[PDB]
RNA sequence: CACAAACGCGUCUCAGAGAUAAUUAAUGAUUUAAUCUUAACCUAAUUAACUCAUAAUAAAUCCAGCCCUAGAACAGGGCACA
RNA sequence: GAUGUUGGAUCAGGACACCCAAAUGGUGCAGCCGCUAUUAAAGGUUCGUUUGUUCAACGAUUAAAGUCCUACGUGAUCUGAG
RNA sequence: ACAAACUCCUAGCCCAAUACCGGACUAAUCUAUUGAAACAUAGAAGCAAUAAUGUUAAUAUGAGUAACAAGAAGCCUUUCUCC
């Protein structure tokens, strides 16, 4: 089918300036109790999740260092250590990961 | 019409979606925490959860074993399933898994992304949401109702 | 075109002509060239007529400047604060004369559609119609179906 | 007193009011008698409606028009009544309205034969 | 002012959460068990049975379907309908609604306060019931009227009767013209191109428009329809469960509106039924576990032998 | 263009507006239009319809007097034609000439 | 029928009152018999339409999120038990 | 400087000059069939073999298998055997 | 009664038209003299565009429509899953 007549700027306006086509204001926006940045109420803080992600990555590298193959994965639970720490009896008998950074604020010792 | 359908249709078809979930489950069971597409993860969660109740059936059970054979691609991973993952889950029936929604991917496609995890993995704690503390004016206003529900009983 | 322009009701400037009529034209400024042909008529007018016209009308000032101008012009100005522009460009003496006399007799008001020909304050002497005016009243001022 | 309309001629019988739903076979022809039977107000409303100019304001002046089957009026609308209009037709009285004075006053035209029975 | 989105559960600590929940559920049990006793409270005038009467109806929950048999040997399927919480809400007098029959507002099963709206929870706190899911209106003659805030049970209908069932029908969504209407298709194989389903020509050449009636692909099935002529077979007194005949419109576990048949044949069937309604308090007798119609093969029984 | 054809129409429009006004006030006195106008003429009163209508809006008194005049003359005409004799001239039926 | 569903080849269900047209009839005048009457008064008996009883629908504004027999989008129903 | 044409497929809208169902009048109407006239258009008006075929013939039925108008309805929905 | 381009009235620059035909003006250019802030007499011409499916350039409309692409997770180049 072929359009019979050029449409007006009026008609075009009322089509694409229509409220249903508009970008609505999201009202679930809040601030992070931690870093005072912003996140939607139901979603993790991007920034905090970032600190996390980085740390996780480094850990995974250092546990790719203790592993000498593509297929070699431990049969024991593992735990991570930081400057100035020691395996407890509860946590000994497990694979240990020795990292350089001091134990971060958010990360607990457990 | 979809009424009462329990599965989302992913990948090239039925079998494809299954091998998709194969990889996702493999990765979950190796790395213990993964982020991926919300639907794919939400979907996977069921599989991740029941795999652990196969693990709970012991290294000896045959059904459970070839099950994990199929469902874990790196064969290396099958021990970690029975020896590691399954025993550290005993008391908790179904509480294996944390799945949360992460900010939308920063690629141009901008998908809706989640992260999925085995509780009691050794990894940095996900920055979960906390409830408000009990010093908050509102909760505090409820502790009064609380103690006066104790005092009239 | 009617819907094109503004309008004005018919009006007097400062209620002119009521107490005493006051010629509304204030000053005239002629600009012409002693040399250029374009001003030819307006030169002759300046010679012969201007003088007498001035005597005709005490109330108006006339400023006449020869200057090196190529388009002869006369600018009326009015007590109304209004100003009107004109070209005397290439016109006869007769022509000019008639035009200056046009300027002489104007309101200074603007030429726009004049909505109706009659300006009347309080047209309504002896009354102005309202609905009741021709209706007979009843006893007690009762409604149609009201009872007492 | 809308229900009490008079219709000259047999018009009760042959004037039909039509309208269409817009659905195929949804077309409706109705005898005036029937219509008025169902809804007293209609007849007059259609007369007045069809009688205004056909522009928009008809719709609006249709608002200022209040129509009552009998004399039952909200004391709201009773309260604001200005004036009464003259009845546009002089209603003929039945036989039984006439005073005996006027009955006697009108002359006996023909003298009937006594023998004849009535 | 940028005022934020708020739901109830937001700022509640781990501690107060179950407290809120218990508090509410408890005041629910209290609220329902309170008006559990209608007849001694302030029962409205009970009126005799007038011939042109219309009884109140009910709100049910469609359970499932089950086969059931007649002493004659023929087989049926019947609907398991369960009243859960049926409490009349408000009452509109005759002239304030239809100018003909007065209307009786009735409530459905109970739900969470947290997810409803202020106006409503206010209305309910001025009655003192917990919140209902579905709220319908029954047209009723002034001698059937009850006191609002009153309970209702499945003994309202006695076995053998016919009833009427209204519900939101199963939604198929936006469906094609085959299914929405029952148009034939075009044949599949003899060379059709991209036609095998489409509605075919929708109109006439000379009309040059299409008619306001015309049947066309669109929204199908989520909408209200009513089945008539449904016999009731069996009532379960303890669990409040009606067995109605054949099929009732709606999905299983959806909310339903039952009444007596306004069908012509069944018009006067009201005289023999518990009318204002049925009343557990007043008779002070217990009705049996189940009420069967006389046509009915019972779950334990002779095991019929023809003769 | 439409402007010009309109310029010619405008005068019709006005006249109709007028006539209806005249009609309206005439009605208010219980007198139809044509009767009013003619029987106003027969009294040797030439009045425009413009000025008539403005006498009906802004001069209800004067106007009511006018309609009375014409009413008077009309009935005087009914009796003039019904009388069937030459002697009576209604006091307003007389036809003046100029001086 | 390899999904908790859809689905037919399967199961369930479907209605009173009024109003007429052509015809029949009864009382009965114009024309004192008769005559259903483009005469009144009441009347009767009489197709389909078509109106209407009756049924549907019918509580204005919490809605982040997550479920859903609700759904293309948007809307709709759920999320206190347990 | 194109109003794309037969037949079928789909979906029908309309008419009444009625093929069914409905209410009747007349009969060279006993009754059963029949034949004619009146009134009524809400609903219906089949499956096959042969022909591109519409007609038509034939097989079997049915309460009947109506006559028509819609660009000989419908090809920006299909079909081209013609 | 109401109702025209007819006819009155008050003023006038004082009476419709396609093809063909006669007349009076005038836009904008340049040249000759004037003019000088836009100019007036003549003389000349590539002398005036709401319409050629006109030519070139640019912009709209259809339209943000139709349409197009990158197997998964991670330790970032290791593993899987497929053809
Ligand atoms: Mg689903
Ligand atoms: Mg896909
Ligand atoms: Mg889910
Ligand atoms: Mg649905
Ligand atoms: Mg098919
Ligand atoms: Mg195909
Ligand atoms: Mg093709
Ligand atoms: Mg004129
Ligand atoms: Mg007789
Ligand atoms: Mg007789
Ligand atoms: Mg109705
Ligand atoms: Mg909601
Ligand atoms: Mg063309
Ligand atoms: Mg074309
Ligand atoms: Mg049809
Ligand atoms: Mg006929
Ligand atoms: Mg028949
Ligand atoms: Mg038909
Ligand atoms: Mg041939
Ligand atoms: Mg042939
Ligand atoms: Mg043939
Ligand atoms: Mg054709
Ligand atoms: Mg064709
Ligand atoms: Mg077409
Ligand atoms: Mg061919
Ligand atoms: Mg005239
Ligand atoms: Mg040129
Ligand atoms: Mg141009
Ligand atoms: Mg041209
Ligand atoms: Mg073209
Ligand atoms: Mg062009
Ligand atoms: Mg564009
Ligand atoms: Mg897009
Ligand atoms: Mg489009
Ligand atoms: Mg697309
Ligand atoms: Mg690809
Ligand atoms: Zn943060």
């Amino acid at each position: 089918a072929a359009p019979k007549n050029r449409r007006s700027i009026e008609v075009n306006r009322c089509r694409r300036r229509n409220p249903q086509k508009l970008i609505k204001v999201k009202n679930n926006i809040d601030v992070c109790p931690e870093c005072g940045h912003l996140k939607q109420k139901h979603i993790l803080c991007g920034y905090c999740y970032e600190k996390v992600r980085k740390e996780t990555a480094e850990i995974r590298r250092q546990m790719g260092k203790q592993e000498g193959g593509p297929f070699r994965a431990p049969t024991t639970e593992t735990v991570v250590l930081y400057s100035g720490e020691t395996p407890s009896e509860q946590d000994q008998g497990k694979r240990i990961i020795e990292r350089e950074r001091k134990r971060p604020s958010w990360f607990t010792q457990n | 019409i979809s009424h009462g359908r329990v599965f989302r249709r992913l990948g090239l078809g039925p079998e494809s979606r299954i091998h998709l979930l194969q990889n996702l489950l493999t990765g979950l069971v190796r790395h213990e925490r993964i982020e991926a597409s919300w639907a794919r993860v939400d979907e996977l969660r069921g599989y991740a959860e029941k795999l652990i109740d196969y693990g709970k059936l012991g290294d000896t059970n045959e059904r459970a074993m070839r099950m994990a054979d199929f469902w874990l691609t790196e064969k290396d991973l099958i021990p970690k399933l029975f020896q590691v993952l399954a025993p550290r889950f005993q008391g908790q029936n179904g509480g294996y898994t944390r799945m949360l929604q992460i900010p939308n991917r920063n690629e141009q496609d901008r998908a809706k992304m989640a992260v999925i995890e085995y509780k009691g993995n050794c990894l940095p704690p996900l920055p979960l949401p906390r409830r408000d503390s009990n010093l908050t004016l509102l909760n505090q206003l409820l502790q009064g109702l609380r103690q006066d529900q104790e005092a009239s009983s | 075109t009617a819907r094109g322009t503004a309008s004005r009701f018919l009006t007097s400037v400062l209620h002119n002509g009521l107490g005493r009529y006051v010629q509304q034209l204030q000053r005239l400024s002629f600009s012409l060239s002693r040399d250029a042909p374009s001003s030819r008529g307006a030169r002759e007018f300046v010679e012969r007529e201007v003088t007498d016209f001035a005597r005709r009308n005490p109330g108006v000032v006339i400023y006449v400047n020869p200057r090196p101008c190529c388009v002869p012009r006369v600018v009326a100005e009015y007590l109304n604060g209004a100003v009107r522009e004109e070209s005397i460009h290439c016109k006869s003496v007769e022509e000019i004369a008639a035009l200056v006399q046009k300027l002489a007799d104007q309101s200074g008001l603007d030429v726009i559609r004049i909505r109706k020909p009659f300006h009347t304050d309080s047209p309504s002497i002896q009354g102005q119609w309202h609905p009741f005016t021709n209706k007979p009243t009843t006893l007690g001022g009762l409604r149609p179906r009201e009872v007492q | 007193n809308t229900r009490h309309i008079a219709f000259s001629g047999n018009k009760w019988e042959q004037k039909v009011y039509s309208s269409h739903t817009g659905y195929p076979g949804g077309f409706r022809q109705v005898t005036a008698a029937q219509l008025h039977q169902k809804d007293p107000v209609a007849i007059v409303k259609l007369a007045i409606y069809g009688m205004l100019p056909k522009n928009l304001h008809r719709r609006t002046m249709m608002q200022r028009l209040h129509l009552f089957p009998d004399e039952d009026i909200p004391e709201d609308i009773l309260k604001n009544l200005v004036e009464e209009l003259p009845q546009p037709r002089k209603v003929p009285r039945r036989l039984d309205e006439y005073t005996q004075e006027e009955i006697e006053a009108f002359p006996r035209v023909w003298s009937p034969p006594e023998d004849y029975r009535l | 002012h940028g005022k934020s989105v708020t739901w109830w559960d937001e700022h509640l600590s781990e501690e107060n959460v179950p407290f809120v929940k218990q508090l509410v559920s408890d005041e629910n049990k209290a609220q329902l068990a309170s008006k559990l006793c209608p007849l001694k409270d302030e029962p409205w005038p009970i009126h005799p049975w007038e011939p042109g009467s219309s009884r109140v109806g009910l709100i049910a929950l469609k359970l499932g379907m089950m086969p059931l048999w007649t002493k004659d040997g023929q087989k049926h399927v019947v609907t398991l309908l369960q009243v859960q919480d049926c409490h009349v809400l408000k009452y509109t007098p005759k002239e304030n609604h239809n100018g003909r029959m007065a209307a009786l507002t009735v409530g459905g099963k109970t739900v969470s306060h947290f997810h409803k709206s202020a106006s409503i929870l206010e209305f309910y706190q001025e009655l003192g019931l917990p919140p209902k899911q579905k709220v319908k209106i029954f047209n009723v003659t002034e001698n059937a009227v009850i006191k609002p805030g009153t309970p209702l049970y499945a003994a309202h209908f006695r076995p053998g009767q016919y009833v009427d069932v209204t519900a939101k029908t199963i939604g198929k969504g936006f469906q094609g013209v085959m299914r929405r209407w029952g148009f034939k298709g075009q044949p599949a194989t003899h060379g059709q191109t991209k036609t095998h389903r489409r509605p075919g020509a929708i109109s006439t050449g000379d009309v040059a428009r299409v008619w306001p009636g015309t049947k066309m692909p669109g929204q199908l099935g989520n909408i209200d329809r009513t089945a008539f002529g449904l016999k009731v077979w069996r009532i379960n007194t303890k669990h409040n469960i009606i067995y109605v005949n054949g099929s009732v419109p709606g999905h299983k576990n959806c909310l339903v509106k039952i009444k007596d048949s306004k069908l012509p044949a069944y018009k006067d069937f009201c005289k023999n039924l518990p009318f204002p309604t049925y009343f557990p308090d007043g008779d002070e007798e217990a009705l049996p576990e189940d009420l069967y119609d006389e046509n009915v093969c019972q779950p334990g029984a002779p095991s019929i032998t023809f003769t | 263009v439409k402007c010009t054809r309109a310029r010619r129409l405008k005068k019709r429009s006005l006249r109709t507006l007028w006539i209806n006004r005249i009609t309206a006030a005439s009605q208010e006195h219980g007198l139809k239009y044509p009767a009013f106008i003619i029987n106003l003429i027969k009294c040797q009163v030439e009045l425009n319809r413009k000025v008539l209508a403005d006498l009906a809006i802004y001069e209800p008194k004067t106007f009511k007097s006018l309609a009375a005049l014409a009413k008077r003359r009309r009935e005087e005409g009914f009796a003039a034609a019904l009388g069937d004799g030459k002697e009576p001239d209604g006091i307003f039926s007389r036809v003046v000439q100029h001086r």
